Parts: C-alpha cells; structure tokens; sequence
C-alpha cells in the first residue's frame, strides 16, 4: 500500500 | 509495525495470528473461547494460531485452534472500513497459561494522549516490504478527534480512532491489520486502515472498540 489508502490486512 | 521494537518474549500473551496458509491477519483473545478482530480480515477458512512469538518457528507454546464461528458485524462496510470488528469462535477453547492469556474489554473510551502498545507481525518498511518473523511492538498516543479528522477529511466515522504520530516514522502496516490496541490493559482499537505506512500527517486508523462492548458480550452470550 504506497501513497493511497488501503485496509492493512 | 514501521519503526518499532522486537516484544519481549511472550509480553503480548493476548495476541494471536490468524492464519489460512499464512499469517494473513492479527487479533487478539478476549476470553477463552473467543477472537476480536477486523471484518476486512475475513475469510471463509480460519486457524488461529495462540501463544506466538516467532510465526516461522514452532517453539513450544503454541495452540493452534480451527475457527468455528466467524461473524463480521452487521453494519461492515467494505468501502469506508466503517464497524471494522469481527468476532471468531475458537472450536475448543483456548488453554490459558503464562504465554498465553485474556485482554480486558474498555470500561470506558480512551482519551487523547493515552499511551498504547500496537502489536503484530505486518510489514515493518514504509517503501517495499520486510515480513518479521518475531512479533513487534510499538507504543503510541491515541490521537484528538480533531487532528484524526484533519488528516483524513471526510473519512472519519465516530467509529474510528487515529493512533500514532503525525510526524510519521511509527506506525503499523499491512500485515497487521486484526491487531489489538492495548492501553492501561485494555483493548481500546484494531487495526483497521491508513494512507500507506507510516507518511507524515497521515496516522493510522483503528476501530473504537469501546463502542462495541455490546455488541461483543451480546453476541457471546447468543453463540
Ligand atoms: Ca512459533
């Protein structure tokens, strides 16, 4: 995940 | 966990590794029959994995326990991460010793500028990737409402928290999602979201467990 948002699973 | 320490030996006796071939997902035992962690985290196969310290390494002090109910909440979205929290029933409980051990619910909501210890085996670099094998922790604050809604305009729910630092550096990553967010003993968030891993102004995101109290013993005691 790079730069956006995104679930950390 | 970007930037954060190696835990001391089995010093995170509540937390667990969800697992479906692979670490995929962190959580942590509330009692001895049930697992608290993130909806986004599931899966239709589950083994969780109790008393681990080093996930590549059998030690001796695991348990390794099949999930046998696996219930998202109701109101989960997908799309906002909103009511992030998942409730698994292990299929025999758990063995309760000195590796592994229960994590009180909130009493009451935690205030800013508490102190808490993030744990979890996700990534700890913030460009490319390093999985540990060894469990790692880090202590955070938990963040104002304001400041958590500055740094993620229009995408905070009252079900949300920001713990960490706006200066960036420490944070927990992907990996770690499921994780518990202990402060004074008791479980106040789980890793749910944030912008990348550890960037400046953007902290990560948990979901307010002290909002689900309800939820959690009304549906132990229903299942
Ligand atoms: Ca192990």
């Amino acid at each position: 995940c790079y730069f956006q948002n995104c679930p950390r699973g | 966990i970007v930037g954060g320490y190696t835990c001391a030996a089995n010093s995170i006796p509540y937390q667990v590794s969800l697992n479906s071939g692979s670490h995929f997902c962190g959580g942590s035992l509330i009692n001895s029959q049930w697992v608290v962690s993130a909806a986004h985290c599931y899966k239709s196969r589950i083994q969780v994995r109790l008393g681990e310290h080093n996930i590549d390494v059998l030690e001796g002090n695991e348990q390794f326990i099949n999930a046998a109910k696996i219930i998202t909440h109701p109101n989960f979205n997908g799309n906002t991460l909103d009511n992030d929290i998942m409730l698994i029933k292990l299929s025999s409980p758990a063995t309760l010793n000195s590796r592994v051990a229960t994590v009180s619910l909130p009493r009451s909501c935690a205030a800013a500028g508490t102190e808490c210890l993030i744990s979890g085996w996700g990534n700890t670099k913030s460009s490319g990737s390093s999985y540990p094998s060894l469990l790692q922790c880090l202590k955070a604050p938990v963040l104002s409402d304001s400041s958590c809604k500055s740094s993620y305009p229009g995408q905070i729910t009252g079900n949300m928290i920001c713990v960490g630092f706006l200066e960036g550096g420490k944070d927990s990553c992907q990996g770690d999602s499921g994780g518990p967010v202990v402060c004074n003993g008791q479980l106040q968030g789980i890793v749910s979201w944030g912008y990348g891993c550890a960037q400046k102004n953007k902290p990560g995101v948990y979901t307010k467990v002290c909002n689900y109290v309800n939820w959690i013993q009304q549906t132990i005691a229903a299942n």
